[PDB]
């Protein structure tokens, strides 16, 4: 059901949706969205579970 | 061709109020006109 209610269809559109939720108003790009999502949880500097 | 993306952006902004974002969108409209461009512009002056 969640997949059904999900308007996104590919990786880039999901990354853009992430960008627009995190940085509303800013027109997202490929590299900006990719860097933002990667730095969210998959960067050892901006994320530590400990 | 930058206002044709700003159209969708402003139609789908996240109710933005920060002047940093508004400025950084509009200064980004105009592209880097340097080197040869700058000399041509300097001659028009």
């Amino acid at each position: 059901e969640t997949l059904r209610v999900d308007p996104t269809n590919d990786r880039l559109s999901a990354l853009v949706e992430i960008y627009r939720m995190m940085r509303p108003g800013e027109p997202p790009t490929r590299e900006a969205a990719e860097s933002l999502f990667e730095n969210l949880f998959f960067s050892e500097d901006r994320y530590d579970l400990s | 061709a930058a206002a044709q993306v700003l159209s969708s952006v402003e139609s789908e902004i996240g109710r933005t109020t920060d002047p940093v974002r508004m400025y950084m969108r509009e200064m980004g409209t105009v592209e880097l006109l340097t080197r040869e461009g700058e000399i041509d512009i300097a001659k028009r002056i």
